DNA sequence: GGATGACGATT
DNA sequence: CGCGGTAGCAGTAGG
DNA sequence: GGATGACGATT
DNA sequence: CGCGGTAGCAGTAGG
């Protein structure tokens, strides 16, 4: 955020590169994190279904209070808004919403399965994911930008 | 100057730069009509001007 | 409305990075966005302000794009000139930067 | 309460041989507006308003 | 006629109506300025002019 | 005794 | 930131 | 050789 | 429907 004077056109063609590097890097990080989360989170969803299946956890009747703490002591991790867990035991420590908030149709054998699905899919992801370095992910959006591009100029020449 | 001259990163003065955030906000893939969307982007942008 | 092209320039992945502005106990656009390309090389600027005043041309993205390569390759990089979309005129270089 | 007291079990089951106990248990659908139907898409209503809910519903206290 | 002449019943031009219905549309228990809101109840009310 | 203007939703 | 033009009707006011 | 104007986001 | 005023900088053009 200070003003400045450049002195040629790749200047600033590079002081823009590295820091977009950078944060190509740090969007990959991100992405990794996030994705670990979703695949606790599904995974967990699962051991909660899975459980009340093969009758090991009832949630019918029993007050809530009761609940939580059979969670809890089955090792459930807990879920705040953005979707990050908690393990220690408000928005700080979140809740087991991602597991008694969801809808009684997931109780059913599709339901389910579509759950496993997007288990394995997410963790697919996460492994392809880290199977690439920033100037890869980089390179691709590139090459995107060149299809993209190239029907752009089309359409624009069309319109003229 | 910052109103007036863009950041080198993106190129934009912050009204465009607004602009695009409140078009990423709503789903601008169906069209409406500016009369429209500068105010919206102005609502959710706390755009004083 | 948005040209399907732009999500390719600014992709929604990079998003949850920004420093998100934090205005009137409410939060707003980011500090900057960083597209996959300069930008301000594309489209350029033109501003006039306090103390300061800035004129940049457009450049045709393939070159960016080039050089953008050639320093993910540790290439040395090509110099470039204002380029103009739909444009048929000629541009001739004077002294470096005219 | 059938769930409860153990008379109706949801638990696996494919939805289609749910629906089927559901419509002949005598529970009527539900479409979008609140509107019931009991003759047996918008126009007929669906059981979402009982395998929608919340499975909080399931604990006494809901 | 229609545009200029209120109806007897609620004494509401059209675009009156349009303008109330939008603020029903919406919870206006809080404030926002008139350049907002206009293009709102415009959008959401089919407001041609 | 004819002319000009106010009012209001729309260009 | 700010200013101006036009339609359309009924009745009032100004010379 | 001094003056006027273009450009652009905002009053 | 439409028109107009001002700031602020760098450089170009017009007389």
């Amino acid at each position: 955020g200070k003003i400045k004077k450049y002195n040629s056109v790749n200047e600033i063609l590079s002081e823009f590169y590295y820091v977009r590097l950078e944060y190509y890097q740090k969007r990959k990080d991100h992405m990794s994190e996030r994705l670990q989360w979703e695949v606790e989170k599904y995974s967990f969803q699962v051991k909660f279904i899975k459980m009340i299946i093969e009758k090991e956890l009832t949630v019918t009747n029993k007050p809530r209070n009761a609940i939580i703490q059979e969670l809890e002591n089955l090792g459930f991790p807990r879920f705040n808004k953005e979707g990050k867990p908690y393990y220690g035991s408000e928005e700080l420590y979140g809740t087991y919403e991602y597991l008694l908030g969801m809808r009684i149709w997931s109780l059913t054998k599709e339901r389910y399965q579509k759950l496993l699905k997007q288990k394995q899919e997410k963790e697919t992801e996460l492994e392809n994911l880290l199977k690439l370095s920033a100037k890869d992910i980089w390179n691709t959006d590139l090459k995107a930008f060149e299809v993209g591009y190239q029907e752009f100029l089309q359409r624009d020449a069309e319109a003229r | 100057n910052i109103r007036s001259i863009p950041n080198v990163l993106d190129g934009f003065k912050p009204g465009q730069r607004k602009v695009l955030y409140g078009c990423f906000k709503k789903n601008l893939k169906s069209e409406l009509k500016v009369a429209q969307l500068a105010p919206y982007v102005s609502e959710c942008t706390a755009y004083h001007h | 409305e948005l040209n399907k092209l732009t999500r390719k320039i600014f992709h929604p992945a990079d998003d949850p990075l920004y420093k998100y502005i934090q205005e009137d106990e409410k939060t707003v656009e980011p500090e900057w966005y960083l597209p996959i390309l300069p930008m301000i090389l594309v489209n350029g600027a033109e501003g006039i302000g306090t103390g300061w005043s800035t004129y940049i041309p457009p450049f045709n993205p393939l070159e960016i794009i080039k050089n953008i390569r050639h320093l993910m390759n540790d290439e040395e990089l090509e110099q470039m000139h204002p380029w103009f979309r739909g444009w048929t005129g000629t541009i001739e270089e004077i002294e470096p930067l005219r």
